[PDB]
RNA sequence: CGGUGUGGCCCU
RNA sequence: CAAAAGUUGACCGAACUUGAUUAUUUAGAGGAAGUAAAAGUCGUAACAAGGUUUCCGUAGGUGAACCUGCGGAAGGAUCAUUA
RNA sequence: GUAUCUAGGACUACCAUGGUUGCAACGGGUAACGGGGAAUCAGGGUUCGAUUCCGGAGAGGGAGCCUGAGAAACGGCUACCACAUCUAAGGAAGGCAGCAGGCGCGUAAAUUACCCACUCCCAGCUCGGGGAGGUAGUGACGAAAAAUAACAAUACAGGACUCAUAUCCGAGGCCCUGUAAUUGGAAUGAGUACACUUUAAAUCCUUUAACAAGGACCAAUUGGAGGGCAAGUCUGGUGCCAGCAGCCGCGGUAAUUCCAGCUCCAAUAGCGUAUAUUAAAGUUGUUGCGGUUAAAACGUUCGUAGUUGAACUUGUGCUUCAUACGUAUGUAAGCGUAUUACCGGCCGGUACUAUUACUUUGAACAAAUUAGAGUGCUUAAAGCAGGCUUCAAAUGCCUGAAUAUUCUGUGCAUGGGAUAAUGAAAUAAGACCUCUGUUCUGCUUUCAUUGGUUUUCAGAUCAAGAGGUAAUGAUUAAUAGAAGCAGUUUGGGGGCAUUAGUAUUACGACGCGAGAGGUGAAAUUCUUGGACCGUCGUAAGACUAACUUAAGCGAAAGCAUUUGCCAAAGAUGUUUUCAUUAAUCAAGAACGAAAGUUAGAGGUUCGAAGGCGAUCAGAUACCGCCCUAGUUCUAACCAUAAACGAUGCCAGCUAGCAAUUGGGUGUAGCUACUUUUAUGGCUCUCUCAGUCGCUUCCGGGAAACCAAAGCUUUUUGGGCUCCGGGGGAAGUAUGGUUGCAAAGCUGAAACUUAAAGGAAUUGACGGAAGGGCACC
């Protein structure tokens, strides 16, 4: 059963790259889901990525551009404050330097730098590098 | 393949612990209060005893090795202590049916050399310092 | 997939993009809404009543041509019996258990298969009992097999 | 295609 | 008028004496396992095809190790053609 | 209703028949007073916290109670009970878990001190008093500080240095560097003691006159020194002795581990022992492992309690400016609309809102401790002191004693509207902003005061319009799932009739002749006239071979004669229906070949056990001969197997290649003749469910092996359950629970052990395979 359907899109990103799959068939359009693929477009890690919608849920193609390493995904929404998002960079990033890991809180989907500015606690989706 | 990570798991999360701590079998060595039981002498640290007979024990194989061991009775809960000896001479040193200090052996509970049956070691006879008496640093009373 | 079995097997229908097509049926919404006061009258299952609408005249999708689901078309006509259609059928199904295995006993295949249409009962019978469209204080009891279906 | 058990303990 | 001693009703209830009951301990003639077993006696099971191929759910039996029958498995020695 | 200061089943009486629970309730168990808090690292911690702070409790065992505001008080009393007091024998007295003492006890712990100066307290009280509280003697439990000399040439060896000379070589050598009981210069303060100081007084600390080192004194060790793990293959001694030693192992006559000496090292006023505890230990784990086999998936399928759940449910824009720098966009307003109703000058006040979980800023909320901002107590550990042209007067202001984390949490405000569910309008509310009633509940004001009488008002709520504008009110059917189906069907799946096929077993009869069977070999056994043999024939019960597959069906065990029957499932087929009906699962309910029991059948092959022949040293066995339990089918009863693919189940992706099962589909295929056809067969093409096999990671593992055992890599994450932490103790005890039994679901402990094993390489061209050699 398609128990979260935040997850499963994911990976199959990441059972791309290997076999150097530049293209992913993937489903099925969720709304969460389209907040989410830009981010990688807002710095850049994937290709273009477009959706058909059949009546029933859609389904999304994703080109991409080979700059990945890993995306990932906690699971499930761990509630996360503001003093303690710091324990979730250095268990998940390799470092302070680049990679993202990504939450969101009551105004929406975020960078964690960009929540580090916008300074609003929320709730772990993924992290990607 | 397993481990459950729901997240309003927890009331299952800490019972499937307990239910397996006394798994890992250095973990009982205090939880299912047995130190009042067989740790032959009551669960402290060493044991003001008293001297019983010097007993003929053999070392393990293959070293015929005879350590010239001792019968301890205790005034703590009385049964039979069987303990050990350094230090070659010293049986001139026992004089046998004396208050006794006895300490442990040095593996938190097991038969440890070629030494076997005896979970001790002395440190101490008649109040009167039994390491200091081959260096002659203390003088032995003998009456 | 596939509940009571070791089949990952999967057959079902395909639906087309569109929700309004066939635009050439001359037929309406209205003198179908009459063939289910003229079939479905006749004791036939929601499902059977809307495969005799896509051979015949045929209809491709009457939730094309109509909005409501085909209970609603029952109901708004006055088509809606008191047992739900489907069980109906696991019930008969049912049923014929209680005469099979009541003189030819040992069938211990025969006697799994009871356990699962009446866990495939409860199972289901739950969640229509949750839906209001049987009160709850149903019980199904065994010798009930015969009588709600006949 | 016939049988056939046993080898005191310790030596970079 | 106040008013001691003596005391009826209770009222809570010390301690006294049986019975049952909780766990920790405790004797015990014979019974029967474990390891210590290494200088003991009788065999030779298992490991090569261990010289009778092994192996488990159970039955029945002999000093034992085991043997024996039914139903299986490859940890087998057969990944095997063989018209 | 009683009592009680008062709630009250507090408790009496009358009444009802309930509170509670697999979201571990009641039951026991703890070498368990809670807590503020304490110790260790990267976090998460696991241990504990008796013990100065706070709170709750007890004064031997227990129990009543006076007095007072306030005890169920014990440095108040009473009882009894325990253990002890005195007595003239009539009586009286008793709790140190208050202080300092002893006694006992156990590894285990201080003066029968001084003082009310401090801090608080007591009352009639400035004044009295307080082993509170302060100080001292006790104390290597601790923490902090820091003495064992420093300096000189010669010296004696190494080096640079100048230089002879250079595979060599020395001297000018020498800042240096050592050894120097060589020589010193002797720098000094602990000890030392006037006086002083501080103190209730006194000591001690600081200050200090007089004292104070050629060391032998003013004197540091404790443990090591084979490897771990740092540093003599020095010596004597010793000979598997004594020992050593955490482990690995050293000692068996020339010892690197023993005993000494030797030097070397370690840390140093500290080292060591044992003992519990955390770290090491990612070997108690969510982060953070493991399950093919190294320890390890219930055999099984459903199945609630569990727990986790699809998608879909108001926004990008549009224009401008603050604004990065013609450009950008991260800014606010306008604009695709409850951007709420009103009075105010865009701007204050007021009408006035489906929830949670979550998070936002917070509020409230002892310190002390942790962290710690300040801060030259001589430094530190402290501690909150003190700093200050002031130098010649001090009037000399202040800084202070902060700040948050353990002041975790729940709950009590507020921000926010993502995620996470919940939440309307389908026996009918779609609404009416509302003049609103075709309800009625009135409700208080003016009728100075007051009501009989009724309207405005109806503060209004409950009928109520045909004041019905009403897109009037129902998300897609998921490569979710379930049901449906001319459906075409499939299969050694089941049930249940009915049925076939050779053997074999004797038997029957004929035939013929003395052998037959069996073995490595024989023997046990059959046979004079008729075995074994040939032959027909009668039954008789078991089995359903061949066809049998790296086929298939089934959930697994298992499951093969025909044919009918009675069903049920899976798969494709489907522009059927349904509207999340879900996945997996403790407890639990159906099913599991034999083996094996419980009565009742039926007896063929065979056959544990039991006899007998060989063989052997023995055979109680491997081989034979006989039959016995039983396999057989009916009725049930245990329910375990290596019940194995030694790998649980459902969602997704990632690689081919080749077979083959079904179902579809295209032959722009042949073939078949009923005819070119038709149904039909095969071949090709496509297709889903695959399952097998093979290929190579280019994945993963310790490897063989693996397409999933991969995606568990980056100290990682798709869900849910059991289930392992070294051996052997041991699947044994002890009880429960279940069985008619044999037995199962269940499952430990003292003790004992340093290894048992996982694949792989090598020794076996060590009676084991294949091929080749000499009269060892």
């Amino acid at each position: 059963v398609r128990m979260n359907v935040l997850a499963d899109a994911l990976k199959c990103i990441n059972n791309a790259e290997k076999r150097g799959k530049r293209q992913v068939l993937l489903r099925p359009c969720s709304k969460v889901i389209i907040k989410f693929l830009t981010v990688m477009m807002k710095h850049g890690y994937i290709g273009e990525f477009e959706i058909v919608d059949d009546h029933r849920s859609g389904k999304i193609v994703v080109n991409l551009t080979g700059r990945l390493n890993k995306c990932g995904v906690i699971s499930p929404r761990f509630d996360v404050p503001i003093n303690d998002i710091e324990k979730w960079t250095n268990n998940l990033l390799p470092s302070r330097q680049f990679g993202y890991v990504v939450l969101t809180t009551s105004g929406g989907i975020m960078d964690h730098e960009e929540a580090r500015r916008k300074h609003l606690g929320g709730k772990i989706l993924g992290f990607f590098f | 393949m397993g481990k459950p990570r729901g997240l309003r798991t927890a009331r299952k999360h800490v019972n499937h612990r307990r239910d397996q701590r006394w798994a890992d079998k250095d973990y009982k060595k205090a939880h299912l209060g047995t130190r009042w039981k067989a740790n032959p002498f009551g669960g402290a640290s060493h044991a003001k005893g008293i001297v019983l007979e010097k007993v003929g024990v053999e070392a393990k194989q293959p070293n015929s090795a005879i350590r010239k061991c001792v019968r301890v009775q205790l005034i703590k809960n009385g049964k039979k202590i069987t303990a050990f000896v350094p230090r070659d001479g010293s049986l001139n040193y026992i004089e046998e049916n004396d208050e006794v200090l006895v300490a442990g052996f040095g593996r938190k509970g097991h038969a440890v050399g070629d030494i076997p049956g005896v979970r001790f070691k002395v440190v101490k006879v008649a109040n009167v310092s039994l390491l200091a008496l081959y260096k002659e640093k203390k003088e032995r009373p003998r009456s | 997939g596939r509940m009571h079995a070791p089949g990952k097997g999967i057959s079902q229908s395909a639906l087309p993009y569109r929700r309004t097509v066939p635009s050439w049926l001359k037929l309406n919404a209205d003198d179908v809404k009459e063939q289910i006061k003229k079939l479905g009258k006749k004791g036939l299952t929601p499902s059977k009543i809307g495969i005799i609408l896509r051979d015949s005249h045929g209809v491709a999708q009457v939730r094309f041509v109509n909005g409501n689901k085909i209970l609603r078309i029952m109901k708004s006509v006055g088509l809606k019996p008191d047992i739900p259609e489907d069980l109906y059928h696991m019930i008969k199904k049912a049923v014929a258990i209680r005469k099979h295995l009541e003189r030819n006993r040992k069938d211990k295949d025969g006697k799994f298969r009871l356990i699962l249409v009446e866990s495939r009962i409860h199972r289901l019978a739950r969640y229509y009992k949750t839906k209001s469209v049987l009160p709850p204080n149903w019980k199904y009891e065994s010798s009930t097999a015969s009588a709600l279906v006949a």
